């Protein structure tokens, strides 16, 4: 009684030392690009999705809609993937930077700081890490890079130093910058952009909006709203059509950010914290 | 392993893998010989008692 | 391959033997373990081990209880293991009579240390607590230990007892006199953003409703006063920033035709309890709502 398992093919002569190095990552995550049956190993991790341009936000666009498989057995000439389906339980390895516990929620990152390398190849595998620290992970980066014009003053490095390094229990990490040589990527750029349209754009019309809608107030809650927009603040319709639509495409292009969808929940951790067993969850 | 009540904890699959090894610690007792004797006996001579 | 195999009935698996059956029949020795029928074979309910002192296993002999977690920010105990009974002291709903009565039961140290722990740091309890699910048996020691059940049913082995979550009184909360066919039951923490009385409240709301947004659309028309109250401490005091007016999660669902009343025994100290039977766990995380 076989299950689904991905046959996953290589290309390269492999050494024995090679595959007693692969044999170590039996219970580790791999993203793949789509439900396939047969598959090389240019289409199996990250690797294929890194660019030298675009940063770690567009790797997590791309990282929502992946397969998450498992490595059940390491054979001559082929791995066997293991879809994972929800409501079952599967073991999987502590190979993010942190630990976990008994209990925490746990979703994917990409590896932040740095497997099998080849010439073109290194085989990465995403971080697993628990749902609070991802949180503290994209309000650390998104803030970081709203740091990014105003890099040139000597206290902002400073607090950009602050906000560099990240505290759990027992690990005193930091992150990469995601500004590199004073002047931000695309991906990041789009990223604080949103933020600043939204915030720009509700700061403007929502007033208007909402001294439309106090004649049809029917409630105790919308005139405390309005009295709160008065005490912050001391044209062709098409317009304003134009920035709502702006305004909700600029949302539309934010939501890769806004939220996290919880995957795996542990349920016991193995004795010196090398895996654990979690309850897949989509 | 040895079981145990409830309450306590247990102890897992457990195996030990060790490995001897082999001294080398040669010996040598050079004997000398005179040389006459080697001189006397791997040839003959004359007929004397 | 072939049409045969494709043809044969789907091997029944749990009438075929198991893998000790056919490790030993296949070399045909004897060892004092009867093995023929493994327990827990025919089970979903994913069950998780769970260590906890003696302060905080009381209400939790009668199984079915939220074994909820919470972590506090010392290294030394990580997370800990509070029940939803235990937590009625930081529920404002919970009445002051009943309050009282629960209070007169928690007198060890690990329950008010646990009191201690939730309202020391910056934060509220939906970003300090994690729910699990419900527990289903006790060892009972000094340290115990507990099994929580992440999802599945909630039975005793052998299938021979169907396992009920109670809920106190003060957090039962229904919306509609006709109850539906199935029906979902959600955990529901509300914030009264008054100064002083921060306390939460807490809720576990049995719904009809599936949907996500036909849900806190409704919730937040039966919230506006903490709502408003939410506006108005965000006007009256400016410059801290609040969030998270109210937090539901998925806890499960139920049956409807079931839900009933009971009452807890502890120490001959009764509680009245709103028990449903059949239950399931289907966890779903802290969203929010304002």
């Amino acid at each position: 009684a076989m299950e689904a398992n991905i046959f996953c093919t290589f290309d390269h002569k492999l050494s024995i030392a090679d595959v007693g190095k692969l044999t170590k990552l039996v219970a580790a995550v791999v993203p793949i690009p789509q439900r396939l049956h047969l598959i090389k190993h240019y289409q199996l991790g990250l690797h294929q999705f890194v660019d030298h341009t675009r940063g770690y936000v567009r790797l997590r666009g791309l990282l929502r809609n992946m397969t998450l498989t498992l490595m059940r057995r390491v054979e001559g000439n082929q791995i066997l993937l293991h879809v994972p389906t929800h409501g079952l339980l599967y073991t999987v390895l502590n190979t993010g930077p942190v630990t976990w516990e008994k209990g925490d929620a746990l979703c994917v990152l990409p590896p932040l700081f740095h497997l099998l390398t080849l010439g073109q190849w290194e085989l990465v595998l995403p971080w697993i890490v628990p749902m609070p620290l991802a949180l503290e992970i994209n309000q650390r980066l998104l803030i970081m890079g709203l740091f990014s014009l105003d890099r040139s003053y000597e206290e902002v490095k400073a607090a950009v130093q602050q906000l560099q390094t990240i505290t759990f229990r027992d690990a005193t990490f930091t992150i990469p910058d995601p500004v590199i040589d004073q002047h931000l990527l695309i991906d990041m750029k789009t990223a604080c952009l949103s933020m600043s349209m939204v915030a720009n754009l509700a700061s403007e019309l929502t007033m208007t909006y909402v001294r439309k809608l106090a004649l049809e107030d029917s409630s105790m809650l919308l005139v405390k709203c309005q009295e709160l927009l008065m005490r912050l603040d001391r044209v062709s319709p098409d317009d304003e059509i134009a920035r709502l639509s702006a305004l909700f495409v600029m949302l539309r292009q934010l939501d890769d950010l806004i939220r996290e969808q919880v995957v795996f929940t542990v349920c016991d951790v193995s004795p010196d914290n090398k895996s654990a067993t979690c309850i897949f969850k989509g | 392993r040895v079981a145990s009540g409830a309450g306590l904890p247990t102890s897992r699959q457990t195996t030990i893998m060790v490995t001897k090894y082999s001294e080398k610690s040669p010996i040598t007792i050079p004997f000398e010989l005179s040389a006459a004797c080697l001189t006397y006996l791997r040839e003959t001579f004359e007929g004397t008692i | 391959m072939d049409a045969r195999a494709v043809a044969k009935r789907p091997r029944d698996p749990a009438d075929e033997d198991n893998e000790l059956v056919t490790a030993l029949k296949a070399k045909r020795e004897v060892n004092t373990i009867s093995v023929r029928y493994l327990y827990h074979a025919d089970h979903q309910a994913l069950t998780a081990r769970f260590f906890v002192p003696e302060g905080l296993v009381e209400f939790e002999a009668q199984p079915g209880a939220l074994l909820i977690r919470m972590e506090t920010g010392c290294d030394s105990p990580r997370h800990l293991y509070i029940s939803l009974y235990l937590l009625g002291i930081r529920a404002s709903n919970v009445s002051a009579s009943t309050r009282c009565l629960l209070e007169s039961v928690y007198t060890a140290s690990a329950a008010r240390a646990a009191l201690q722990w939730l309202d020391l740091g910056p934060h509220l309890l939906h970003r300090r607590l994690e729910t699990l699910g419900c527990v289903k048996t006790v060892s009972l020691g000094i340290t115990s230990l507990l099994t929580c059940v992440m999802r599945g049913y909630l039975y005793n082995t052998l299938k021979t007892e169907v396992f009920a979550l109670m809920i106190p009184k003060d957090m039962y909360l229904t919306w509609e006199e006709t109850r539906g066919r199935l029906q979902y039951v959600y955990l529901i923490i509300v914030y009264d953003y008054d100064g002083p009385e921060t306390r939460p409240g807490i809720y576990v709301l049995t719904s009809s409703i599936a949907h996500w947004q036909t849900l806190v659309d409704v919730a937040r028309g039966k919230f506006a006063r903490e709502r408003c109250s939410f506006v108005n401490r965000r006007i009256t005091r400016p410059r801290q920033i609040p969030l998270c007016t109210g937090v539901i999660q998925k806890l499960g669902w139920c049956l409807a035709d079931d839900i009933h009343t009971s009452f807890l025994v502890h120490k001959e100290l009764k509680l009245s309890v709103v028990r449903l039977d059949n239950f399931s766990v289907e966890l779903g995380d802290f969203r929010e709502f304002v």
